[PDB]
This record gives C-alpha cells, sequence and structure tokens, in this order.
RNA sequence: UUAAUAUUUGUUUAAUGAAAAGUAUUUUAUUAUUAUAUUGUAUAGUAUUAUUAUAGUGUAUAGUUUUUUAAAAAUAUAAAAAUA
C-alpha cells in the first residue's frame, strides 16, 4: 500500500507498518486508467488470532463502537496490530464469519453501530482479562513506581460512577497523546512468509515486532 | 469410458460421483445406486410417537380438514417439524388411524383426515395447546422482568467494564511512560 | 467446494483440484472458532479449479448453496456495514 | 433413479451434534463426535427433548419394553421411551427370527441422511438470491 | 459376539488415524515454523525474483 | 472476398507447416498460461506422450513434475521428457512471478505442499540471472530394456546458486534410494535447509522399521507369482537396512555434515 | 508492436497517430498502458520507483541497459522509445490540453449542452402536452355524453 | 508355409470373520489365558494366475498399492457451432 496509488496523496494512516515495504513518493499527477484499476489485486491481511483479539480489546473498551470512529479508537490504542482500514475490515469481517461481533443500525441516527454478541462476550472478557493481565505483567517499574500506580488505582475504584467516566475518558485521551508521541520514537513492524498447508492452500505465517526509529 | 471422466480437467461433481466409499458423509446417492447387497444402508429410521403424532394433531385440528400436500406443505412452512418427509408424514397419518386419532373419508374426488374418534380428547389436546401457548405469554413476562433484572446485571457489567478499562488505560499510561522515559525523559518529567 | 466444521459449523470455501480429490469428501482442517483441528465436511459444490475443454470459464459454476452462502457473508445488505469503514474497493 | 440429493446442504440450518447430548432409552451422556457409537436421527426441530434431532446407542436403539428390535428401522415414542409398532398399537410379543437384541441401523445419521431437509429450505431463500438486494 | 468385536476394531481403527492425523499436522506446522525461522535467518522470501517494493505496491497480490 | 481451397481447421500432417489463412479456430482454454499447455502433435502444442486419456497424462506430468521438484532431476522415457521440461520451465516462471495466484496454481498442480514451498524458496534466487531454458534434457545412450523407450535425463541448470542439491553428483545413485545422495568431495561441508533435512530424515526412518522388511519380502513373493524373473526366493532376499549398515551410513552423514 | 528489433519512424509515427485514440491518457498515467511493458517490467520499474509515463521518459540510457541486461526487461527499450516519442504531446495535454481544445471549443461545448437538455426536456413537454389533449378530449367527451343523455 | 503374423506388454490401492471347494511337505505357525480326554484352522469354480465382490453374519475416512509405447488409414466407442 502507498499513499499516491491505493489512497488519495497526503493522506496517512497511523498504524503498524510492513517490515522492509519502502513508503516510496509518488507523483501529483499520478493517475491510474479505468481498465487498470479494475484488475488490481491486493495481498490479504491477517485476520487471525492477533488482529481479532486486539479489535475484540478495542469493541470491548468502547461499549458498543460505530463503524466511523472504530479506525480512530484503533490509533489510540498503543498496541495497534492492524495495517489500515483494509486490515481493519478484513478483521471485522472475519469476526462478523466467527460469530464474536454483530453489526446493527440505529434508527435515530442511521449508523452501523458494532455490537459483542451474548455468548460470545464471556470469551471476549477473558481475552481482554488475559491481556491486561500480560500488559501487566511485561511493564517493568520499581517499588515506589509500583506503590503510585496501585494508589491512583485504588483512588480511581474508589471515586465515584460519573467520577471514573471522566477519569477513563481523561485516562483514555492522555493515551491517545502519548501514542502520538511514542509512535515518533517506535514503531511496529509486520512480517509476513507465505506457505501451503496440507490442503494445498495458500496462507500466510505473521510475525509482529517492534522496532525503534530514530 | 465417460467423457466427464476422460477431461484432463475434473469437476467437483465429477469427484463426488467417484465417492463409492462406504464412509461417513459420502456420496449417498452414488451409494444408493449399487445394491442393498454391495451397499450399507439400512432402512430409514423414522421417528414416530407422540412427537409428530400431537404436532399433526395440532396442524390438523387448525384447519379441519385439509389435503395430504396441503398438509405436508403447511407443516414445511413453519421451521420447526419433526417429520423430515410427506411419506413421513404417511407412516404417522396411518398409525394414528390404526390406533383411531384420524379418520380420512373420501370426498368427490379426494380424501380428508379428520378427528371424529378422540374428537373431546382431540378438543382436550387443543386446549391443552392453547394453555400452553398462555404459558408461553407468562413466560415471556416474566422473561421481560428477566429482562430488567439483565439490564441490572449489565449495569453491572458496564461498572466492571469500565474499571477494566480504567485499569488497562492505566497500564498503557505507565507503560508509554517507561518507554519515553527510556527514549527521552524530558516528555515523562514534563508530564510526570 | 464449501466446507463445514462438524463440532460448530464454520464454513470456508476452497476449489478442489485434481491432485486433491481423496481430501474432498472430508478435510482434517484447523478451526478457527474451534482453535483446534476439526473435521471438515463437504457442504456445497463449486465449479470446477481448471477449465472444461471448449467452455468458458463461468462452466460449470457452483451450485444455488454456494451462491447463497457468499450473498449472505459478502453482498449488498453483507458488506453495508463494512462499506462505512474501508469500502474495500479503496483502501 | 434414486430421486434424492446427495450431500445434503445445511446452509440455511445446519445440522451439528450439540456439545450436551443424552440418550432416549437411556437418559446417559453419548460421546460428542470422537465415536459413531450414537444413532442420530435429525429432522430439523426444536421439539423437545434433544433440539435437531434426538440420539440413540446402537446397542439401545432397541424397543423398551419388549427389549427388541425395530421391524422396518422404524420406533414409536412412548412418554420419553422408544417403542416398536407392535408394542405400541398393543400386538404380542413377536420374537424376530433375525438378531434379536440389536435392530439394523447406520451410525452417525447415515440412514437418515437421504431424507431430511435440504437446500432450498424455504421459498423466500431463493428470491433473496435472485434479486440483487 | 462378531457384532460386538466389529464395532470395537472398526472404532480403534478410527481413534488411532485420528490420532494420526493430528501428529502429522502438528508436526507439519513445525516443520513449517522452522522453515520461516530459516527463510527469515538466511534472508529468503518467497515472494518472487523481485524485492519487496512488488509487494509494497501490492497491484498483483 | 472467397475462402481458402479447403476451409475449416483440417488436421495436418505431424510436420506439416502453418497455414496462415483466415479460419476460425478455437483453443479449449488460455494455453499460453504456465502448466496450462495443452498436449499435440503439431508444433503448438507439447508432444503428447501415451496415456489411457488426457485426464491420466496430466496425472503423469503432475506426478513427474512433482518428483522434479522433489530431487532436482528425473530420469524420463520418451515424448515425456519434452514435456517434464518445458513444464519445468513453467514451474521456474511461476517461482519468479512469486505471486499468490502462482503460489496457488502451483499448488492446484503439484501433488506436495511442500515441495511448492521448496520451489516458491529455492528457484527465484537459483534463476534469478537467467532469462529461459532453466532445465537441461540430455538423451542417454541407454535404453529402457522393456520396451526399448529412449531415455532422458532431465534436470536443472543452476546446481550451484540452489540451496538444496548444492554439490550433488548425480553420476551414480546412493546406496540406498532412502539415503541421502552422492556429494562430491569438494562440497563435503555443505549444509542443507533444516526443513527439508527434518523431511528427508522422516521419510528415511520410514523405512528402517521390520514392517517394510517384510513388505519387501512380500513385494519378492508377489513378483516371484506374477511370473517375473530374476526375482529371488523370499528365503534368500536380505533387508536394505540393518544395524551395522545404518551405523555406518550415521557416520558418513556426519562426515558430510 | 515488433519493430523488427528497433525504434523507427514509422514506429514512432503510428505511436503519435495512436495518440489520439487515448484523450485520457495524461503525461502522469500509469506505466502498464505503453507498449511491451509487460508484468516483469512493470514490477521492476516500480522496484525502481516509476510510476509514471513522464519517470519513464526522463530515463538514462545507462538505467535501461540496467533494466535490459541485468534485469530482464527485454522490450525495455521499446517501452523506453514509446514514452519519450509520446512525451511531448502529453505535456501539453497537461498544460492546456490544445489538441484536444482547439479543435472543439468552450463555445460548441456548451451550445452542445445546451442543445442536449433542451431536447431532452422537449422530448418530455411533447408527452405532456399530448396528456394534456387526451385529458381534454376525455372532458370533452364527457361533456358530449352529458348533453346528448340530456338530450 | 501362414509367420517380419494375431495375441501379451504391469507407472499408482475407496474394501473387512464361516461351510461347501481347495490339500499346496506350515521344520515348534502362533504362546499364551481358561479349563481338564479326542479331533481337526492359511489357498474356490468356469480345461488357467480367466468378463469374475461365490453375499453366512456384521459395519464401515486403514487410500487394506503389478498395465508399455513420439505421428498416419479403416473400425470401435464419446463428444460433436448463431444450419435444417
Ligand atoms: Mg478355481
Ligand atoms: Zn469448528
Ligand atoms: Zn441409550
Ligand atoms: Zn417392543
Amino acid at each position: 500500500w502507498q499513499s499516491g496509488v491505493h489512497t488519495p496523496h497526503g493522506v496517512v494512516y497511523r498504524g503498524a507498518k510492513m517490515k522492509n515495504w519502502p513508503e516510496q513518493r509518488i507523483p501529483e499527477n499520478f493517475k491510474f486508467t479505468e481498465e487498470q484499476r479494475f484488475r488490481t489485486k491486493a495481498i490479504p491481511r491477517d485476520v487471525g488470532t492477533i488482529p481479532r483479539n486486539f479489535v475484540l480489546g478495542v469493541l470491548y473498551r468502547h461499549q458498543p463502537c460505530e463503524v466511523g470512529g472504530l479506525w480512530e479508537h484503533c490509533t489510540n490504542d498503543p498496541e495497534i496490530v492492524l495495517d489500515s482500514k483494509r486490515h481493519l475490515r478484513e478483521v471485522l469481517k472475519q469476526a462478523r464469519e466467527e460469530g464474536f461481533v454483530t453489526f446493527e443500525r440505529d434508527a435515530i441516527s442511521n449508523e452501523w453501530l458494532c455490537f459483542l454478541t451474548r455468548e460470545r462476550y464471556e470469551e471476549v472478557q477473558r481475552i481482554v482479562t488475559a491481556k491486561s493481565e500480560a500488559v501487566d505483567t511485561h511493564s517493568g517499574l520499581r517499588g515506589a513506581a509500583a506503590t503510585e500506580t496501585s494508589t491512583y488505582a485504588e483512588k480511581f475504584r474508589e471515586m465515584n460512577v460519573e467520577a471514573k467516566e471522566a477519569h477513563a475518558r481523561r485516562l483514555e485521551e492522555e493515551v491517545a497523546n502519548t501514542t502520538r508521541y511514542l509512535r515518533r520514537f517506535q514503531q511496529r513492524e509486520i512480517d509476513y512468509l507465505p506457505y501451503t498447508d496440507l490442503n494445498g492452500k495458500v496462507n500466510f505465517m505473521w510475525w509482529y515486532e517492534t522496532r525503534d526509529v530514530q | 469410458k465417460e467423457y466427464r471422466l476422460t477431461v484432463p480437467y475434473r469437476s467437483e461433481v465429477t469427484m463426488l460421483r467417484l465417492a463409492n466409499h462406504k464412509a461417513i458423509n459420502s456420496n449417498i446417492r452414488e451409494l444408493f445406486k449399487k445394491p442393498l447387497v454391495m451397499n450399507n444402508i439400512k432402512a430409514i429410521p423414522r421417528d414416530l410417537g407422540e412427537i409428530p403424532r400431537d404436532y399433526v394433531l395440532r396442524l390438523l385440528f387448525f384447519h379441519q380438514p385439509i389435503r395430504l400436500v396441503d398438509l405436508w406443505t403447511i407443516c414445511k412452512e413453519h421451521d420447526d417439524v419433526p417429520l423430515d418427509s410427506a411419506k413421513h408424514l404417511r407412516l404417522v397419518l396411518k398409525i394414528a388411524k390404526l390406533q383411531r386419532w384420524v379418520y380420512a373419508e373420501k370426498n368427490q374426488t379426494n380424501n380428508l383426515y379428520y378427528y371424529y374418534v378422540h374428537q373431546s380428547r382431540m378438543q382436550e389436546v387443543q386446549q391443552m395447546v392453547r394453555a400452553s401457548e398462555v404459558r408461553k405469554k407468562e413466560q415471556e413476562s416474566v422473561r421481560e422482568i428477566e429482562a430488567e433484572k439483565l439490564r441490572m446485571e449489565e449495569q453491572e457489567r458496564r461498572k466492571v467494564a469500565l474499571d477494566e478499562n480504567i485499569v488497562a488505560l492505566q497500564n498503557a499510561l505507565v507503560s508509554n511512560i517507561a518507554q519515553i522515559q527510556e527514549f527521552d525523559p524530558g516528555f515523562a518529567r514534563s508530564k510526570i | 467446494a464449501l466446507f463445514s466444521c462438524f463440532r460448530c459449523g464454520y464454513m470456508y470455501e476452497f476449489a478442489v483440484s485434481n491432485s486433491y480429490c481423496r481430501k474432498l469428501t472430508l478435510r482434517n482442517d484447523h478451526c478457527p472458532r474451534c482453535d483446534q483441528l476439526t473435521l471438515f465436511r463437504f457442504m456445497s459444490v463449486s465449479g470446477m479449479v481448471g477449465n472444461m475443454p471448449f467452455k468458458p470459464i463461468g462452466v460449470p459454476g457452483p451450485s444455488y448453496a454456494t451462491l447463497w452462502w457468499r450473498k449472505t457473508r459478502e453482498g449488498k445488505e453483507a458488506s453495508a456495514p463494512l462499506d462505512a469503514v474501508c469500502k474495500s474497493d479503496r483502501w | 433413479r434414486p430421486h434424492f440429493p446427495a450431500y445434503n446442504e445445511d446452509v440455511d440450518r445446519p445440522m451439528v451434534v450439540p456439545p450436551d447430548a443424552i440418550c432416549f432409552n437411556c437418559d446417559k451422556p453419548i460421546d460428542a463426535g470422537d465415536v459413531n457409537s450414537y444413532v442420530w436421527i435429525p429432522a430439523g426441530n426444536a421439539t423437545v427433548p434433544t433440539p435437531q434431532g434426538y440420539f440413540f446407542h446402537f446397542g439401545c436403539f432397541k424397543c423398551n419394553r419388549c427389549k427388541y428390535r425395530l421391524g422396518h428401522n422404524k420406533f414409536y415414542s412412548k412418554d420419553g421411551k422408544a417403542w416398536c409398532i407392535p408394542c405400541a398399537l398393543g400386538r404380542d410379543v413377536r420374537v424376530p427370527t433375525r438378531r434379536w437384541h440389536t435392530s439394523y441401523v447406520n451410525t452417525h445419521r447415515t440412514g437418515s441422511r437421504l431424507t431430511g431437509h435440504f437446500f432450498p429450505r424455504h421459498s423466500h431463500q431463493m428470491e433473496f438470491l435472485f434479486d440483487p438486494n | 459376539k462378531r457384532i460386538d468385536t466389529a464395532k470395537r476394531m472398526r472404532r480403534d481403527r478410527r481413534r488411532i488415524e485420528e490420532l494420526k492425523t493430528l501428529e502429522f499436522w502438528g508436526w507439519y506446522m513445525k516443520l513449517q515454523r522452522v522453515r520461516g525461522r530459516w527463510c527469515r535467518e538466511q534472508g529468503v522470501s518467497s515472494r518472487g525474483v523481485y524485492g519487496p517494493a512488488v509487494d509494497a505496491a501490492e497491484l498483483w497480490g | 472476398g472467397r475462402a481458402p481451397p479447403v476451409i475449416g481447421c483440417t488436421r495436418k500432417a505431424r510436420y506439416a507447416g502453418i497455414d496462415d489463412n483466415p479460419t476460425i479456430t478455437y483453443k479449449p482454454w488460455d494455453t499460453t498460461e504456465p502448466l496450462m499447455a495443452d498436449y499435440g502433435w503439431t508444433r503448438g502444442k507439447l508432444p503428447k506422450f501415451r496415456a489411457r486419456s488426457p485426464f491420466h497424462r496430466q496425472q503423469i506430468a503432475r506426478r513427474m513434475v512433482t518428483e522434479m521438484i522433489r530431487k532436482d532431476y528425473c530420469i524420463v522415457g520418451g515424448a515425456r521428457a519434452p514435456a517434464l521440461r518445458i513444464l519445468a520451465d513453467h514451474v521456474v516462471e511461476l517461482a519468479k512471478a512469486g505471486d499468490t495466484d502462482s503460489r496457488q496454481q502451483l499448488a492446484y498442480f503439484l501433488h506436495d505442499p511442500l515441495m511448492v514451498d521448496k520451489a516458491f524458496d529455492e528457484y527465484p534466487r537459483r534463476f534469478k540471472d537467467m532469462n529461459a531454458k532453466y532445465a537441461m534434457m540430455t538423451r542417454l545412450k541407454s535404453r529402457r530394456r522393456t520396451d526399448a523407450v529412449a531415455m532422458y535425463f532431465v534436470e536443472y541448470k543452476n546446481r550451484d546458486m540452489s540451496d538444496n542439491h548444492k554439490g550433488e553428483d548425480y553420476s551414480a545413485g546412493p546406496e540406498r534410494f532412502f539415503l541421502p545422495p552422492r556429494i562430491v568431495e569438494t562440497e563435503k561441508g555443505i549444509q542443507r535447509p533444516p526443513h527439508m533435512q527434518m523431511a528427508f530424515d522422516r521419510w528415511a526412518s520410514k523405512f528402517k522399521t521390520e514392517e517394510f522388511h517384510h513388505w519387501w519380502r512380500l513385494r519378492h513373493a508377489k513378483l516371484r507369482y506374477w511370473g517375473v524373473r530374476n526375482v529371488p526366493h523370499p528365503s534368500d532376499v536380505d533387508p536394505l537396512w540393518t544395524e551395522k549398515e545404518e551405523e555406518e551410513w550415521h557416520n558418513e552423514m556426519l562426515a558430510n555434515t | 508492436i515488433a519493430t523488427g528489433g528497433r525504434v523507427t519512424n514509422e514506429d514512432r509515427r503510428w505511436w503519435l497517430v495512436h495518440l489520439e485514440c487515448a484523450p485520457d491518457i495524461t503525461p502522469g498515467t500509469f506505466i502498464a498502458w505503453l507498449d511491451c511493458c509487460g508484468t516483469h517490467t512493470c514490477k521492476k520499474l516500480i522496484e525502481r520507483n516509476i510510476w509514471t509515463i513522464e519517470q519513464v521518459a526522463a530515463l538514462d540510457s545507462d538505467q535501461v541497459d540496467e533494466l535490459k541486461y541485468r534485469e530482464g526487461c527485454l522490450k525495455m527499450d521499446v517501452v523506453w522509445e514509446h514514452a519519450r516519442t509520446i512525451i511531448t504531446p502529453l505535456r501539453q495535454r497537461e498544460v492546456t490540453g490544445g489538441v484536444e481544445s482547439e479543435l472543439q471549443g468552450r463555445i460548441m461545448e456548451l451550445r452542445k449542452k445546451r442543445e442536449l437538455e433542451r431536447r431532452r426536456e422537449e422530448i418530455l413537454k411533447e408527452r405532456a402536452n399530448v396528456s394534456e389533449q387526451r385529458e381534454e378530449t376525455l372532458r370533452k367527451l364527457r361533456e358530449a355524453i352529458a348533453a346528448k343523455k340530456a338530450a
């Protein structure tokens, strides 16, 4: 995916980037032929466990979501694993096929929303809790830092309901800010390699790493 | 000898027609084409008893009478049907005739099923079905009450979910603060 | 061909060539819903992999079940909730 | 010539083995998919008990009253138990010349596969395909 | 006795076949994992004679 | 305007050239794409070797290409050799293209997805510096005694640029068909890809059991009952794999590393 | 195009006169439009970061040699010659569209548009007026029938 | 003599217990459990290693592993356009 040929010039997606994929500059006068645009074939994205779990975590964070702001929420999420809006749409389609999430339409705002199914909500909650525990185990801090974090968590728990909601809004906006800042220092490289299973079908194995950019 | 078999690129239907192996989820029609002493296909298990009997009894007491094709179509129109075929319906109706539940009277050119032997018990079963529908409505009212209870439980779930979101965002926040402190701690010390 | 999982009913489509005619009836494939190896059964028939001699690519074509299965997961009423996020035709 | 389709399509209503599954003569749990020792009789109905088809063990698909096989592989449900037609109609107990305490029936709905629900299920499902919407 | 023995033999054969298939699938997945590791270590990519710019263009898939 | 003296597509002789006259002629399928060529005796088609049907011919071609990609060479007989060489060229073309459609087409054609992966891994870097004719065909002076058919050694050209088969010697076969092939003294320290090494080790350990010795003696008995001569008695036969032979073969394999 | 082994003045004139058959081709269109630009050639050019006929025409002979004898593009010379031949009128099309505009004119364009919309409106006005006349005749028939019933 | 003949030509396996029949040198064929003498277990038939699944139970995804050949006529099958 390039900024000029697949999207209008000037736009850019704040997400994980593919490894060794050059972001080559495309001239402004570039245009596709009407017949050449039909025969364009895109590479398949990863709708696997990691992307579906990321999207399910975002959909559990925002209850419920809307298809318009879903990409904004995914970009604000710190550990984004999606490549672009096409990857997001493919992961949404895979979640719909698997039955994790359903798509409804609000008769008030005339917009499509993404709700979580009642049967899979328990598994989504389990996945979110496991991811939270993994992030807690991976995060490093000293004794005083851990004590301050525990005190802040206890204060947020003892706060009221609307107080907790305002605290969550402030926390998520500060998370968005710190993610936009940290993205300039490090990014997420997605690597892929095709292979063929025992059924003669071609599918890709994917790796996800983090690399510092200075 | 078949052109479809000699063709270099075989179709999926052509490859299906070669599924003569007696196996689970095989070509049932191609396995039935061979004789009964060759293929191990027993008789079709048709479930009879009160389960199809009461169903067809309700569906026939609703109309009183209907022809066999009309009864089959009206049954197939519904979603849950213990009957798999019109032949199954015919066997159930025949057993019911033998047990004196339905009786078939021939009109000028057709036969119609009626409930004359157990007409009192037929009305009793119809009233039982009506009371079952009333109990289903009462269960729907109880389900509205349980939906209010589930709205309370969902408010509790929203509380615990926002608490989990707070404890997660705080973890992501401290992780990003640690990363920014590792790279350039000036921004981390400015944010405190 | 179109296959369904024996345990959950998850369905995926993949054409079967002449080198996999033995695996047309039952496929041992990893299920994304069951998260493990499950047995897949043959549900509906697709056209073919190759081309019928002196016949177009459409011949023979998939059955009504395959065409209906696709139309429920990707179509007018299926992609409408997905055309608001990316509009797959574009990136 | 057989006049019945093969590989019944379950895209309208999938017929899968439930996770919890008991018998009709036994009311005891059965193996789900590891062993086909059970007998599945699907008809596409949620009617109690054991929706989308009940289940029987191979050894226990026999009549519950006389403890004998079935005549034409057709049992009669009687207040939760499976009886035979001579038992249900009230006739005398007839000992069969063939196998006594087991009936000729395939495993895993193989014998009840050629009849049941096929594609399309309803009439409104075909017009869904032939219409652009 | 014949009935029971035949059913038991077929069931045990089915179970052994299931175990064999499961083990072979696991071994093939491990094989693909090792192959991917070696390809990433040696710089080999099965994306053609071209470089990553073609895949970035993703005009051919 | 008028019509040619002979109208319609008329089958000409085997060595007759083209006519270049206006004739409404249709192709069965697009034969310009790799592995989709047609077989015939005209010049625009591959020489159709003898087979019971076009389906059987395509199956023979698929197994030929699979074994070719497997062991880097193949000794074939008759008209199968030109078809095998051209199909190997087509496989190399698909591998150098490296599209997902190319992967799927080679997977549809081949019998082994592991061989599909091996091809797409090795052949691009192996034939990056070659334009065409990636396979070499050599007509041997020895013929198959049974039917007196001409034998052909078909192989790939860039032997040294390959990851597998680097330094392999094909002047004489190995000691056993399950043992690794011969290696020249200069390339003794070469190393093979680990996935292919594990696959070969599994397939070779398949033959180290006693059930294989029983299959071997039973094949002796079958071919002796079927009238085939020069087949010794299963009492006189001896196993292909024994303990001391396996020990010395393991020593040689560790020497070749 | 065959070119028999080298691009000539006849081939350049061929490309020039065929440039009329592509009015929507701009100097910034994709490289797959150029003659003898196969998939291999297009992928190698995209590797070289060449997405445009302008960028093909701006190439050097040494770059063309690298693409032809080290990358594998056989007709790279033909693609480059086609680009260099057609690049000059494409710049004119992009800056002003001289050959496309001086022959029609905005005056004739607006005249055609206005006449088209007027004719399309007149086609429907004809049916409107004929239906009005039909309704008037129906009312006259009603009045005549009322008069005859009164008589 | 026909006869440089006709014919053969072994490169890819979808299925499960007897008895009649067949006696082919089963060297200790099996190695054991139970109990209790004695007796016997591998291979049809159509003049053959032949168009061949002997249908007595019983059910099933073990792929339960011998069919050459580089153009032609006539013949044999199968397909065979927007002509009728
Ligand atoms: Mg005989
Ligand atoms: Zn599943
Ligand atoms: Zn039971
Ligand atoms: Zn009974």
